[PDB]
This record gives structure tokens, sequence and C-alpha cells, in this order.
């Protein structure tokens, strides 16, 4: 959590996946646990978001409604 | 005893509702896969 903020504070970037890939790749070579949510183009959860849990409940809530009105 | 008028119901009983023409194309039935709600 220290490595995400202070690396992107000097870069002044709001989200860690919005970082330039030259400055981004140093984080992967140091700490490889963040390589999984960053490398995948389409995960099931929007990465590095706190309401990403609550979005998963509401995305099912739309897919439940969207299947009703068509059927 | 118990007395009643009586009507036999069969599966041949049906009901024919009528829809307005602009009723069927609705914003609720035509939601996209991703909404801002």
């Amino acid at each position: 959590a220290t490595a995400l903020t202070e690396a992107c504070a000097a870069e002044r970037v709001v989200r860690p996946h919005q970082l330039s890939p030259a400055g981004q790749a140093e984080l992967l070579l140091r700490f490889p646990a963040l390589e999984v949510p960053l490398r995948h183009p389409r995960p099931v959860l929007p990465p590095f978001d706190i309401a990403a849990e609550v979005a998963f409940t509401a995305r099912i809530h739309l897919a439940c409604l969207r299947a009703l009105g068509q059927a | 005893w118990e007395h009643r008028r009586f009507i036999v119901a069969d599966s041949r009983n049906f009901i024919t509702p009528e829809f307005p023409r602009d009723f069927w194309m609705s914003p609720v039935f035509n939601l996209p896969r991703e909404t801002a709600a």
C-alpha cells in the first residue's frame, strides 16, 4: 500500500493502471502480486476500486433484469 | 347442504389482452447491457 501511493504520487496519477508503462513495469519487477489484476484486460471485478465488490452485486442485478424483458 | 352456481374451467379458457402500440417499446424493456443506474 506504500508502494502504490508514493510511486504514483510523484507521477501524480489517480489510478495505478493509468500509469505510464515505463514507470509501471518497475512495480512488477519489485512486487509480483500486483501483476495479476493489472495484466488481465478483462477481469470480473474493476481493479483497484473499493466499490468493485458492490458493482458485482449490481452487474448481476442488471443481467437479471435484462434477461426478463427479452424473455 | 351447500348450494352454488358452478362453472367448469378447462384449459381451453383463455384471455386476450390488448396492448397500446407505443406501450411495447419501453425504456425498461430496452435497457442496454451497462447502465448508469
